């Protein structure tokens, strides 16, 4: 490790991908091997967040509509978290009250989906959170999608993306 | 003396016009070090260049600035605080921006309306400095030679008919020294 | 924009931790230190994966403090916005100086300068709301609003949002 | 009571890293420009803003806050201010270590006198400590009186292989009080040319030395470049350094070190206003060298052949070497 | 008109990274400066003398041919024949159909690109569509 | 972790040396005032010191000494396997 | 008119206020009366050199003079420059009149408090226009 | 506040505290004012 | 080297020629106020957690 002073570093900036320094595409995990940055839409990151709160549940004790899911997301939550978690409390409530896939099939789905269009993890979880009817939408929504994808796959893609929405 | 300094020092700044000093020695009198001004060509024209350049680019960057978001001023301290700085610094009530060291309400600030003046001003000078535009690119397709003391003594008009000042480059014998910005190429 | 991310603690224990069950006591204070704060480097650090496999490593006496620091690495879940993003979110509160968007952990302020010029403000009605021919903005009402700057600090974050471009706005 | 909680991480110093002020980061760096050399306004009831005592660079007061973070006197650490000279200066305790690199490149080009195409520079060049290489290029270069546009090939002498040069014969440069003074030898047909190696000059030159050039004369491409030896903008410390004592408390004084600030801020003021309108060489040449000599008794008031900063009681004036040095200094 | 922009009067002499753009809906050229800071925040009127038509930063590109009016007929060409648009095997090799299929086609577009009949015309293009 | 040396090839002292008793001593001391839990039996003693030193006399200090090398690597020793003979 | 940057100590347990507060320079306390809480420590209590703000107001100046070792040609110059100051030429004509009225008030062997009014009677009556048409004899004689 | 800034560095999230004595903080300042620049640094950039 | 003689002169050499102090003399550590590496702190003494679970 050599010399370092201030140096010109690109301001962070979704639209030309420019997500800074320590969100770069390509990361490193604690094992020292190689990984993706793991970017995640509303509903998978609905999904991963209450699939830990359950196996730290099962921890400590062994040692479905909006409402009633949102209701059991919040008991659950007051019972498997500590303090301070004010935050925590209004993002799995922004989670339910935001999120296009229900259950794991669908959410699967999705991901299966969109992993044949190459784009980058943050376009990929942008597409998966936002639901865009036109290329158009998509296209000004997501500025980075411009020139990577045509619009005749982003067409069917957002057609696709639509069709499996439940209620 | 008092008068004429003021105005060479400023042409000297600006490059508008060169000095050369030498030392004279008249054949009845105290040998002296006289002082001469002349125009070096290359070096004005960069400079009307430089500032040209500048002065567009100056009102040009204000214009961009003008047509952003207006930020916050506090009263007391006279602190501006940037439409993003301003955003952490609102009360509990989210009804007002409070300051840090006077902890009073902020004041919306000006320029708000200057988003026309700017772009008005920026149309009337570039139809006041046309002429430079026009000249200096006249002067890009020619080539222009440097001017130093004893070239520009070939143009010289005498002024007076017994001038002290001997208007003559007799350079040293087999001077070494080399004086900065002396030589042209 | 929710990322999966692996980071490290510092966490120090007072010598009354020093017990056969310490390894616990650190994962408790990592769920009480880390699970629901924000720092200006990684966003909000919402939910710590893999619980029960955290790595603990030795622990080091401070020379004067008498507690142990230990260095933790850790799987979590973290929020961290971004300038050009958009994002959808719940208005919480509305006045003079714009309307205030909750995106998950995160407050997203609206000012009026980047909002469409029909948009004005109307304190007349009860609650306050910014009112046009085709939407009216309240408390509680749905805004899909783009970030236009991130202020983030050791921490906390702030961000200021817009809804002036096409397809902005009321959801 | 104690400090206030911090959020940052407690770390320990592992290491120092040396180095020199750009003039950049002076600027950067500093929280007010000072131009007033004044400490309190006309009323004496507040301290001057843009004076010596702005009340942006601190407080040594119990009883007022510090305009910048907003903390206390036990908190605040002090706040640089900064002051941009008319003209460039030269650092004091650097002249000799700048006489040394003068003597080494061309005063013309910035070029090292010798290349990597003498045998003799080769060995220099070789060495891996900075310190003994920089004296063994000295020894070399010093004697070398011109810049050798064209040099002998390595391989035979038969055929010259060109390097960048321009064929000016080089100085002797001397050391005359706190100038730089070079003598140009004529040809076959007297006395040596003379004349004053500006600072503005010297500092010309030291910004085209080569990144390669200085780093084999010891100087680092990020922490000390040559061209920073020479003072262009001037960091002003904070109050916490030059307290204002109170004897009887209807009494105030003034540290040493605030009366030499004054002296260089009204010194150049003076310079300035001279230059701007006027100001036949002479007199501008005398502001100069007062400018000079001020920042330089500011930093050091014990030169060898230099008159001495003193204060209207007619004791020398406390300089900041004098405060780090002897048996009582800061170490 | 010649090489600066009409607004802010950005001269390519002392900006020589000038560049230009057009917008199809009133194809005026302005600089990509003025673009980014009249259009980045989001839909604005044209900063034109006598043009009030609104319009988008996306929807700006480069000009091709050097004259403007022939851009104007050939973007609305394009328009046209991505929609009105078959072969002479489409008529079964009838070529008195398929030259009256091409009149009928220019005369579309030259409708369009002098506004003789705006309202029908469009309808029209928007009819065929879904035909 | 190159840094690390492996337990079998450790090459320092099996000993305790005199500084090591004195900050273990005195690390566990300044511990047992901040109510630390004494893993040794006390038939009456309130100096912590005097705690620490019945600790060290019967191998109950959960510490282990990181001895550095003049290259960076270091040694780790238990206090329980560490000689006190000194 | 300017920002508080005013600082009060006040105990936060006894909420009284105005607070009484002793100053235990000894121990280098401030430590409220009341409950003995203590509000702030390490209160602090030649490289200086002291000026009266009353005759000069806010003028720092440091003379030129010779060393251990010094050449009379850099003090000569550096002398004849720093006389050459356009700013400092004002004041030096009110430090000129307090060196005669200093001289004036020793010859006539009068108490310091004398010359020190008439001095201050100076500074406050000079500068003005009512006494632009007077000798400056009058002025001196006057203020003594 | 909890709020830290380096202007010039335009960081806020890369402070550090250190605890030295008041005359190494004045030592070091005064360096400063003599144009040098002693840079604490909190890890190793060589090895031993 | 700057706490025994020629204190300023050996600082502005370290500046010029941009020199990196490790800290590892006690010197350093003194002026710095941290522990030097010596007699007591020639070492660290961590947390056995090994032995804590054994010790109950
Ligand atoms: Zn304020
Ligand atoms: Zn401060
Ligand atoms: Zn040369
Ligand atoms: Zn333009
Ligand atoms: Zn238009
Ligand atoms: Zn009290």
């Amino acid at each position: 490790r050599r010399r370092r002073l201030k140096k010109v570093e690109e301001e962070e900036n979704a639209a030309t991908l420019q997500l800074g320094q320590e969100f770069q595409l390509k990361q490193i995990n604690h094992q020292g091997e190689e990984e993706e940055l793991i970017a995640l839409n509303l509903s998978e990151a609905r999904l991963v967040i209450k699939e830990a709160l359950v196996e730290r549940r099962r921890a400590f004790k062994r040692s479905e509509t909006r409402e009633k899911e949102l209701e059991s997301i919040d008991v659950l939550l007051e019972q498997t978290t500590g303090g301070n978690n004010k935050d925590l409390k209004n993002t799995m409530q922004y989670l339910t009250n935001f999120s296009r896939f229900r259950d794991q099939e669908t959410v699967g789905a999705v991901i299966q989906l969109l992993k044949s269009t190459g784009l980058h993890p943050f376009e990929v979880a942008q597409l998966g959170s936002l639901a865009c009817d036109t290329a158009d939408e998509a296209k000004t929504l997501i500025p980075s999608l411009n020139n990577k994808i045509s619009d005749d796959e982003l067409e069917r893609i957002l057609k696709e993306l639509s069709n499996l929405e439940t209620l | 003396k008092t008068e004429l300094g003021p105005l060479i020092a400023r042409l000297r700044s600006d490059r508008l016009i060169s000095i050369h000093k030498q030392r004279e020695y008249p054949p009845n009198s105290k040998s002296v070090e006289r002082v001469y001004y002349y125009v070096k060509y290359p070096h004005a024209i960069d400079a009307i260049k430089w500032k040209v350049h500048q002065v567009v680019q100056r009102l040009k960057d204000d214009l961009d600035k003008n047509s952003e978001p207006n930020g916050y001023m506090c009263p007391i301290c006279l602190t501006k605080y940037t439409q993003l700085e301003a955003v952490q610094l609102l009360n509990f009530d989210r009804t007002e921006f409070l300051c840090s060291l006077c902890d009073e309400p902020l004041v919306e600030d000006d320029s708000g309306k200057k988003n026309k003046e700017k772009q008005d001003k920026l149309n009337r000078l570039m139809d006041q400095i046309q002429p430079i535009i026009d000249s200096l690119k006249k002067i890009d397709d020619s080539r222009i030679e440097e001017n130093t003391f004893e070239i520009a003594l070939a143009r010289l008009i005498p002024p007076q008919n017994q001038s002290h000042a001997a208007y003559t480059y007799n350079p040293k014998k087999g001077s070494t020294m080399f004086r900065p910005g002396d030589s042209a190429p | 924009m929710f990322f999966i991310k692996d980071l490290s603690l510092n966490i120090t224990l007072h010598p009354s931790f020093f017990g056969p069950r310490m390894k616990q006591y650190l994962k408790t204070k990592l769920l009480e230190e880390v699970e629901g704060s924000c720092t200006g480097k990684f966003g909000y650090i919402l939910c710590v994966l893999d619980y029960d496999n955290i790595d603990i490593q030795r622990g080091r006496i401070l020379p004067t403090d008498g507690s142990a620091e230990f260095n933790v690495k850790y799987r979590a879940v973290v929020f961290k916005p971004f300038k050009g993003e958009v994002v959808d979110g719940t208005v919480v509160s509305c006045s003079q100086h714009g309307f205030e968007v909750q995106v998950g952990p995160m407050k997203v302020f609206v000012t009026k300068h980047l909002m469409p010029q029909d948009l004005t403000f109307n304190a007349g009605s009860n609650p306050p709301s910014y009112q046009s021919s085709e939407d009216v903005i309240t408390i509680k009402s749905r805004i899909r609003v783009k970030i236009e700057g991130c202020i983030s600090q050791v921490s906390s974050i702030h961000a200021i949002g817009s809804i002036k471009e096409d397809y902005l706005g009321a959801i | 009571v104690g400090q206030q909680y911090s959020s940052a991480p407690l770390r320990t110093v592992k290491e120092v890293q040396f180095g020199l002020f750009s003039p950049e980061e002076v600027r950067a760096i500093s929280v007010a420009k000072i131009r007033f050399p004044e400490t309190m306004d006309e009323t004496q009831t507040r301290a001057k803003i843009g004076g010596l005592n702005d009340p942006r660079l601190g407080s040594i007061d119990r009883n007022l806050k510090c305009q910048t973070c907003q903390e206390g006197m036990n908190e605040c650490p002090g706040h640089f201010g900064h002051i941009d000279l008319a003209k460039p200066v030269f650092h004091v305790g650097f002249i000799a270590k700048i006489k040394k690199v003068c003597e080494c490149v061309c005063m013309h080009c910035g070029k090292l006198l010798l290349d990597e195409h003498n045998e003799l520079m080769r060995q220099a060049l070789a060495i891996k400590d900075s310190k003994k290489r920089f004296a063994a290029i000295w020894t070399l270069c010093k004697t070398k009186m011109v810049c050798e546009t064209d040099v002998p090939s390595e391989d035979d002498p038969t055929q010259l292989v060109s390097r960048g040069g321009c064929g000016n014969t080089q100085p002797t440069i001397r050391k005359d009080g706190l100038k730089l003074v070079g003598s140009w030898k004529k040809d076959r047909a007297d006395e040596p040319e003379l004349r004053v190696l500006s600072t503005e000059e010297i500092l010309n030159i030291f910004k085209h030395i080569s990144v390669k050039d200085f780093t084999s004369l010891g100087f680092n491409e990020v922490f000390s470049r040559p061209e920073w030896m020479i003072l262009t903008c001037l960091p002003v410390p904070p109050p916490p350094v030059r307290p204002s004592i109170s004897f009887n408390e209807s009494q105030r004084g003034e540290d040493d070190l605030t009366f030499k600030l004054a002296d260089i801020l009204k010194a150049n003021i003076s310079l300035e206003t001279l230059e701007h309108n006027g100001a036949p060489h002479h007199a501008i040449e005398e502001a100069e060298s007062l400018l000079q000599f001020h920042v330089a008794t500011y930093m050091d008031n014990d030169i060898a052949g230099q008159p001495q900063a003193l204060q209207k009681s007619g004791r020398p004036v406390k300089s900041i070497r004098a405060r780090l040095k002897g048996k009582e200094g800061r170490i | 008109n010649k090489d600066m922009c009409p607004i802010c009067k950005t001269d390519r002499y002392l900006s020589p990274d000038v560049k230009f753009l057009v917008n199809p809906e009133c194809y005026h050229r302005i600089c990509e400066s003025c673009v980014d800071r009249i259009f980045s925040l989001g839909p604005a009127q044209c900063p034109y003398k006598g043009c009030d038509k609104i319009l988008r930063k996306n929807k700006f590109k480069t000009q091709i041919f050097d004259d403007v009016e022939v851009e104007k007929e050939v973007d609305i060409r394009k328009r046209v024949f991505n929609v009105f648009n078959k072969t002479i095997d489409d008529f079964n090799g009838d070529l008195v159909e398929y030259n009256k299929y091409l009149e009928e086609v220019e005369d579309i577009i030259y409708k369009l690109d002098h506004g003789i009949d705006v309202a029908k015309t469009e309808e029209k293009l928007r009819t065929y569509e879904e035909l | 972790k190159e840094k690390a040396i492996p337990k079998d090839q450790r090459a320092t002292t099996p000993y305790m040396t005199k500084y090591e008793r004195a900050r273990i001593l005195g690390t566990r001391a300044l511990q047992i005032s901040m109510n630390a839990p004494v893993f040794v039996d006390l038939e009456g003693e309130t100096d912590p010191l005097r705690i620490a030193m019945k600790e060290l006399a019967e191998k109950k200090i959960p510490l282990v000494i990181r001895r550095y090398l003049p290259d960076g690597s270091f040694e780790d020793w238990s206090v329980e396997e560490l000689i006190v003979d000194l | 008119r300017g920002p508080n940057l005013n600082i009060v100590l006040t105990c936060p347990e006894c909420k009284v206020y105005p607070p009484k507060i002793v100053e235990r320079f000894s121990e280098g306390d401030v430590v409220c009366a009341l409950c003995g809480l203590v509000l702030s420590d390490k209160l602090v209590d030649r490289v200086g050199e002291a000026s009266n703000p009353l005759l000069d107001g806010n003028n720092l100046s440091t003379r030129i003079g010779k060393g251990e070792t010094t050449d009379m040609r850099f003090t000569k110059e550096l002398n004849k420059a720093q006389g050459k100051n356009v700013m400092d030429k004002k004041d030096n004509e009110v430090q000129a009149a307090f060196a005669k009225i200093t001289m004036l008030c020793d010859a006539a062997e009068l108490p310091k408090i004398v010359k020190d009014c008439a001095k201050e009677a100076y500074k406050l009556c000079h500068d003005e226009k009512t006494l632009k048409g007077k000798s400056m004899e009058s002025i001196m004689a006057a203020s003594i | 506040h909890n709020q830290f800034e380096c202007k010039g560095c335009d960081n806020k999230i890369d402070i550090y505290q250190i605890h030295i004595p008041y005359a190494a903080k004045l030592l070091f300042q005064e360096l400063m004012a003599m144009n040098i620049t002693p840079r604490l640094y909190t890890d190793r950039s060589r090895d031993f | 080297r700057c706490s025994f003689e020629e204190t300023v002169e050996i600082l502005f050499e370290a500046g010029a020629s941009a020199e990196l102090d490790d800290c590892r003399g006690v010197s350093e550590n003194v002026i710095l106020g941290q522990m030097a590496p010596i007699g007591t702190g020639a070492f660290d003494v961590m947390i056995d957690e090994e032995s804590l679970v054994k010790y109950m």
